[PDB]
């Protein structure tokens, strides 16, 4: 029952994000 | 590169290779990108794939990834991935996380939220008990 997950589900997802800007900022 | 630095963007890697393969394709690059809201093109996914694809085998394999990352990391304004998600909750840059912060991250990654959950999130992470979330404390919880 802790929150733990939602912060830990958060936190991947922005990385996943930065990740995608990441393929388009390359150059 | 340090050795944790490598295996930090191991964990990127990690988060977009579904078959676990050691490679990122076209399909598991828009799956990804998919779940974030967007429907990038075939050629799209393939130009992408294509600029960080250094020998052309039409796969990313992790080396050609951390190239990708640690030419990302080699720049001035580049902060570790840690501190730049932080950036990203903290929105108004003083240092702490608000539950209007936190809302409004939740709510731009497609995650459905109720006040009591924001709350409780909050609480969980916030040590030093001041009703928002610093980055120590980000850091202990994450
Ligand atoms: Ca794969
Ligand atoms: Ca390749
Ligand atoms: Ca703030
Ligand atoms: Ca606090």
């Amino acid at each position: 029952k802790s929150k733990k997950a939602v912060w830990h589900k958060l936190l991947s997802k922005q990385r996943r994000r930065a990740v995608v800007a990441c393929f388009r900022m390359t150059p | 590169l340090t050795e944790e630095q490598i295996a930090e963007f191991k964990e990127a890697f990690s988060l977009f290779d579904k078959d676990g393969d050691g490679t990122i394709t076209t399909k598991e690059l828009g799956t990804v990108m998919r779940s974030l809201g967007q429907n990038p093109t075939e050629a799209e996914l393939q130009d992408m794939i294509n600029e960080v694809d250094a020998d052309g085998n039409g796969t990313i394999d992790f080396p050609e990834f951390l190239t990708m990352m640690a030419r990302k990391m080699k720049d001035t304004d580049s902060e570790e991935e840690i501190r730049e998600a932080f950036r990203v909750f903290d929105k108004d840059g003083n240092g702490y996380i608000s539950a209007a912060e936190l809302r409004h991250v939740m709510t731009n990654l497609g995650e459905k939220l109720t006040d009591e959950e924001v709350d409780e999130m909050i609480r969980e992470a916030d040590i030093d008990g001041d009703g928002q979330v610093n980055y120590e404390e980000f850091v202990q919880m994450m």
